RNA sequence: ACAAUGGAUUCUGGUAUGUUCUAGCGCUUG
């Protein structure tokens, strides 16, 4: 063996490392088995360094501690190999070991849904006829929704410009493109492959699915049609959210009003207690099974569309070189994938609720309820599940237990799961954002009741459909020991404290909702708002992404990107900024990085060279037009004792300074409040 | 003896190498069978 | 071409016959100069009543790609 | 790369080229009487 | 605007894949005047590929296809991997 | 003497120890005429 | 079957040249010391200049013969195969090398 | 001087060595096949093979590094399967019932 | 047939910019040599060495 | 009955890079 034969064998190594990155199995015919044993060994050596460096740098990026601009893109590319590789492993394990649902499970699941639709007397959605009265308007709504991307961006590639021309043809000849869409729903069952690209959000990496534009049009028409026909027929009940009737902060307001309005929720005269439950529904879209899914859709949709939908989920998935077929999981990137996800949500809702109580929540089919309304109080008093809603995969349940019912419920869990050491307080989780007095106290009676609540709910749903775990679960119990009912809505962290348990009544700043009973018109509870910690890190990730995308970008673009991100935070979070101290720190550190980006553009970071007149003057006078949020005295009060109780605002930390004093106004004044 | 390495990604000398040289065996288990039949049997029971 | 692997590494035989320079480096300054010597509401529901040598198949890797993707 | 940053720093130039500088080496431009505090090449 | 595949563009695409392999599609479509890299990749994986068999089904394959199509209704990309056929052939 | 031994005769070092080029410089001259921190720091001490 | 090892190939090349040396003596027969300088240490061997010539000529003849037997193999194998697509001679010699693998 | 040639045949790629006070030479092979040789003679008296892990590749069975402790009764080996294996010389073994491999030199191997 | 001839030309070209410039620079260097040798041969005919 | 005040600036930036630029005769033959 010479310098020639040693030169060719090092190719197989380079080729096989590409194959491992591609997740393509590397097999060379006629390769000697000792050498193939050697090469596979060093790849797995290199694989461990390739994977562990990818883990180690994600922990750096989430901390935010000095990651190079190239290293962010490299780590973005390393994860999306690993995520799709984990996806392709999971597809093969389902294929080898069969569907995760057992045939007894799927029979019961199907029987529940048939019983619900028959109880509602739901009539199935037909295929859209050739003469359809709303056919031109629904087609327009789909194309406008596809069009709304284009007005924003300037330059377009070939696939974008193809998608322009296809929509423009559909404007010109609506009747011609309707017949084409009606044809593809009938006949087409094999589709073009779909590209995954991943968005970097610095705390997670999120998938974005690109559908071929000719297929994208007929999906968008189908989506507009199915959502309209479902709402005409009132398919989805009131608990399924978002309503299309309310914004997510109004959703928090009605829900928090809805807890207060329900009778006797605050009374702890007897031993009765109130429980709110929060879980994610796990990988809900990921665990959908198509054979179950096609069988479920035939109840409600004409089978030609239901055959289209199931075939549309099964497509080839393409990364830069890797490719696999989605045998199992739901593609969320489809335009009609919202309709599957909420409908598969309805099946899970019936499993938790049961056939009887879901009728009470929805009301009768002729006169369905409001989102928090029952027909009579006696309907309300039965069956301890008081309020229910489901945002997407987040589940919110409100339980009211009598002392007898709570004791029965908690003993049988201790029967099934005992604790001699009484370590139920250890694995429990609650909000660490609130003070220690203010968060839920770990009284062993209430903690045992909270776990018994979750254990009842976890048993109702099979693990094959969704993964419901205690670690994702947030349960709060209201009792004589706990005057605080805690939950987390879309981005809000809410403390609901009733008026009589307040132990003194003080006026509050406007970060406090006053909850009104409907029949008294008297304010009988106070809802306390904070921005969730997850949303704070999410806003910090946006500021980083503005800075990281802008290499040598002009000053007015960076200022405009700051304004549109700052308004998006403040207009959505209007009433929960004021309580949250950590968000106010991120607003200061965020805004001064934008000002440093201008100060990096010029070669001086000096303070006196840049008076606040430079940044905050409007564009019509030549300034950047930056919108201010951090020229604010930030409340500082005694971090040793602020974890214990709510100290109140006793001292003010300075937010932003300059040599020359200017009292720059802040938008929170200029945005009228949610309540 | 070692085969020569023909790669799908790189071609440094730009060689024209035949299409077979550039570029499963199992069946489904009965879990997919018994799933589909139980869904049909639940369906026909629902129709009746 | 012009982008090659190595057939052999740069040997220290070549730099031994060179004449030295005696440039003064910052890390060759005197430091550590002394050596140390050793001496009834339930019934209405429908359903009523560890280490692998694989970094990609690991349990920490699955908990990684569930939280870091979302 | 095109830059309208130049018209921004020209517009704010009597504040950018202040004489209240903390540290800045005083140079004069070659043919004129403008004193530059430090180096701002865009100015 | 979407063009149709002539036999000239196919034989250029065969020689380019023979030159460049199957993972450099934008370099392949640079030889094809009027043809996207997404089109030429999809054209290879569905029609041109010599691994694909454009043969008639046997009597066993017809019954085995009808068996799969009740097992997985209707999941054609999954069936075509079981049948080892192209998917539009299976439909 | 150090400047002129390096051949950098187009850089004028005045009596107040400012270092200015006497002409517009080609890129090969700009690379050669880059003086390190140790040269300039020594010059700024003398200028002080 | 299989290949021949280098120690076996060296013997057969050894045996073949002895038969060339046998017939060279037979074709010749058909037509019709050691001094060690003590001061230098060197050893001198007196030998026939004809046999040194015949050694030098035969090695040049065997070198030219293998040079020509390979040159015709270059000209033949270039003009044998033209079915599979090629670009240059180095592509042709490589894809033929793929054929000997299988 | 060449003291001895050991009886290492068909072992392929020896990654590590370590010599005991008790004239036990350890030879770690890349094929896990770890062998113990009498030092003064060269007799392979034991030849073991390792178990990798619950799941790993077959190449992972390879000893990479080895040393004895100061007492010489323990053998710490590091292998490719991310593991550290400690090898104990078992007590209550005698020349009878544990002879090891038989001392059998041959002509055919030219080793001696 | 025009794009076929363009594709036929592109497939049969495997060198790159450094190689093609190097081929041209060697052809110039050989031609510069041959002219200088022929120039010396003519001056040798004229007796100037 | 509050006296609490961090910053600050230089260097690495599409014509690179490369070649040739013999005036001043080395003895004889050509």
């Amino acid at each position: 063996i010479r310098q020639k034969k040693a030169r060719t064998i090092l190719q197989h190594l380079s080729e096989a490392w590409r194959c491992w990155k591609a997740n393509i199995p590397w097999d060379v015919p006629g390769m000697p088995a000792p050498i193939k044993k050697i090469i596979e060994r060093y790849i797995k050596s290199k694989a461990d360094a390739w994977v562990s460096a990818a883990h180690y740098n994600r922990e750096r990026i989430k901390r935010g501690a000095h990651v190079e601009k190239t290293m962010v893109k490299k780590n973005l590319g390393r994860l999306t190999r690993l995520w799709i590789k984990n996806e392709q492993e999971r597809q093969r394990q389902i294929q080898k070991n069969g569907p995760e649902i057992t045939p007894e499970e799927a029979t019961t699941i199907f029987s529940v849904m048939v019983e619900w639709l028959e109880s509602r007397s739901f009539s199935p959605i037909p295929f859209p006829p050739l003469t359809y009265k709303n056919d031109t308007k629904i087609l327009v709504l789909a194309l406008e929704d596809l069009k709304d991307v284009y007005a924003s961006k300037v330059r377009l590639n070939a696939s974008e410009r193809e998608e322009l021309a296809l929509i423009e043809e559909a404007y010109d000849n609506p009747h011609d493109t309707l017949n084409r869409i009606k044809k593809y729903l009938l006949t087409q069952r094999v589709f073009k492959p779909v590209d995954i690209t991943m968005m970097e959000n610095y705390q997670n990496i999120s998938p974005v699915y690109s559908v071929d534009p000719l297929e994208k049009i007929t999906d968008a028409y189908l989506d507009q049609y199915l959502w309209y026909e479902a709402d005409q027929r009132k398919l989805f009940p009131n608990w399924i959210k978002p309503s299309d009737s309310e914004i997510p902060p109004l959703l928090v307001y009605k829900w928090t009003q809805g807890i207060n309005n329900l009778s006797e929720i605050w009374d702890v005269s007897r031993g009765q207690s109130a429980v709110l439950l929060e879980t994610t529904l796990g990988e809900m879209a990921e665990k959908i099974d198509f054979t179950l899914l096609n069988r479920l859709l035939r109840l409600i949709v004409d089978p030609n569309i239901a055959d289209y939908i199931t075939a549309k989920n099964n497509v080839v998935i393409n990364f830069k070189d890797m490719s696999h077929v989605n045998k199992y999981g739901l593609i969320r990137g489809l335009k009609f994938a919202s309709f599957i996800f909420q409908y598969y949500g309805l099946v899970i809702d019936l499993l938790l609720l049961g056939q009887e109580r879901a009728t009470d929540l929805a009301g009768p089919a002729n006169n369905p309820n409001e989102f928090m309304q029952f027909k009579s109080k006696e309907v309300e008093k039965a069956h301890p599940i008081r309020l229910y809603t489901r945002y997407l995969d987040r589940i919110y349940m409100l339980f009211h237990f009598e002392e007898d019912e709570g004791e029965e419920l908690t003993d049988e869990y201790l029967a099934e799961n005992p604790d001699p050491n009484f370590e139920n307080s250890i694995g429990y989780n609650n909000r660490k954002c609130w003070p220690k007095d203010s968060r839920m106290r770990l009284i062993r009676q209430d903690v045992n009741l909270g776990r018994a609540v979750f254990w009842e709910i976890q048993s109702r749903v099979p693990t094959s459909l969704t993964s419901i775990k205690w670690e994702n679960a947030f349960v709060s119990v209201y009792s004589k020991n706990n005057p605080n009912l805690l939950f987390s809505m879309c981005g809000f962290e809410v403390r609901i404290l009733p008026r009589q348990r307040m132990e003194e009544v003080v006026s509050n700043d406007e970060g406090v909702w006053d909850l009104v009973d409907e029949r008294t018109k008297q304010r009988t509870a106070k809802a306390y708002l904070k921005v969730s910690e997850e949303e704070i890190k999410k806003f910090d990730s946006r500021i980083r992404g503005i800075l990281m995308a802008s290499g040598s970008t002009t000053f007015t673009k960076v200022a405009a990107k700051w304004n549109t991100s700052l308004i998006s935070l403040f207009t959505y979070f209007r009433e929960a900024i004021v309580a949250t101290e950590p968000l106010l720190d991120i607003l200061v550190k965020g805004e001064t990085r934008i000002q440093n980006r201008v100060k990096l553009g010029l070669n001086s970071k000096m303070p006196t060279r840049f008076p606040p007149a430079v940044f905050y003057t409007p564009k019509e006078l030549g300034g950047l037009g930056m919108i201010s949020a951090s020229h604010i005295l930030i409340p500082a009060s005694d971090l040793s004792w602020s974890k214990q109780t709510d100290t109140g605002i006793t001292h003010f930390r300075a937010g932003m300074t300059h040599e020359d004093e200017k009292l720059i106004p802040t938008i929170f004044r200029y945005i009228t409040t949610w309540e | 003896k070692i085969p020569a390495a023909v790669s799908n990604w790189k071609n440094p000398n730009g060689y024209t190498v035949a299409l077979e040289r550039r570029v499963e065996n199992n069946t489904i288990n009965d879990g997919f069978m018994k799933l589909s039949e139980a869904l049909e049997n639940a369906d026909k029971k629902a129709r009746q | 071409t012009s982008h090659r692997p190595q057939l052999e590494a740069r040997s220290g035989a070549k730099a031994a016959a060179y004449t030295p320079t005696g440039i003064e480096h910052a890390r060759l300054l005197p430091g550590h100069t002394t050596l140390k010597y050793r001496k009834s509401w339930r019934k209405g529901t429908a359903f009523g009543r560890g280490y692998i040598n694989d970094m990609t198949k690991s349990e920490y890797h699955q908990e990684f790609l569930h939280k870091h993707v979302r | 790369s095109q830059i309208p940053n130049r018209r921004f720093t020209l517009w704010w130039s009597p504040t950018i080229n202040r004489a209240n500088v903390y540290v800045g080496f005083l140079v004069q431009l070659d043919l004129t009487g403008i004193f530059l505090h430090g180096k701002i090449p865009t100015l | 605007k979407g063009g149709v595949w002539t036999n000239v563009e196919d034989q250029i695409l065969k020689a380019a894949v023979q030159k460049y392999g199957t993972h450099q599609w934008s370099k392949v479509a640079s030889l094809l005047q009027k043809k996207t890299a997404r089109q030429s990749e999809l054209r290879w994986n569905e029609y041109l590929n010599p691994k694909l068999n454009f043969t008639e089904f046997s009597k066993e394959e017809d019954a085995q296809l009808l068996d799969l199509a009740r097992e997985l209704p209707n999941q054609w990309r999954t069936i075509a991997d079981m049948m080892a056929r192209p998917a539009q052939v299976c439909v | 003497l150090l400047i002129h031994r390096k051949g950098l005769t187009y850089l004028h070092l005045d009596y107040n120890f400012n270092l200015k080029p006497t002409k517009t410089l080609t890129t090969k001259e700009r690379k050669k005429s880059r003086l390190g921190n140790s040269f300039h720091l020594m010059r700024e001490l003398l200028k002080m | 079957r299989g290949g021949i090892s280098y120690d076996q190939l060296a013997k057969l090349s050894y045996e073949k040249t002895l038969r060339n040396l046998a017939t060279q003596t037979q074709n010749s027969s058909k037509q019709d010391k050691v001094q060690k300088d003590t001061k230098t240490g060197k050893i001198t061997i007196a030998d026939d200049d004809k046999l040194v010539n015949k050694l030098a000529v035969s090695l040049q003849s065997e070198s030219k013969k293998r040079y020509e037997a390979r040159k015709r193999q270059m000209q033949n194998a270039k003009t044998l195969y033209g079915v599979e697509s090629f670009i240059n001679d180095k592509n042709k010699q490589f894809n033929e090398k793929l054929s000997r693998e299988s | 001087s060449l003291l001895t040639n050991f009886e290492s045949e068909k072992t392929g790629i020896i990654n590590t060595l370590s010599i005991n006070q008790d004239d036990v030479l350890f030879a770690g092979g890349d094929n896990g096949v770890l062998s113990f040789y009498d030092y003064k003679s060269g007799h392979k008296y034991q030849s073991l093979a390792t178990r990798e892990m619950v799941g790993s590749l077959e190449g992972e069975r390879s000893v990479l590094c080895s040393t004895f402790d100061k007492t010489g009764l323990r053998l710490i080996t590091g292998e490719a399967d991310k593991s550290i294996k400690i090898w104990k010389q078992d007590e209550t073994a005698t020349k009878e019932s544990e002879p090891g491999l038989a001392w059998n030199p041959n002509l055919s191997a030219k080793r001696f | 047939k025009e794009m076929l001839a363009e594709a036929r030309a592109r497939l049969l070209n495997t060198q790159g910019k450094k190689a093609t410039r190097k081929i041209r620079e060697r052809m110039l260097e050989e031609s510069k040599r041959i002219a200088e040798l022929q120039k010396r041969r003519e001056l040798k005919q004229a007796g100037i060495n």
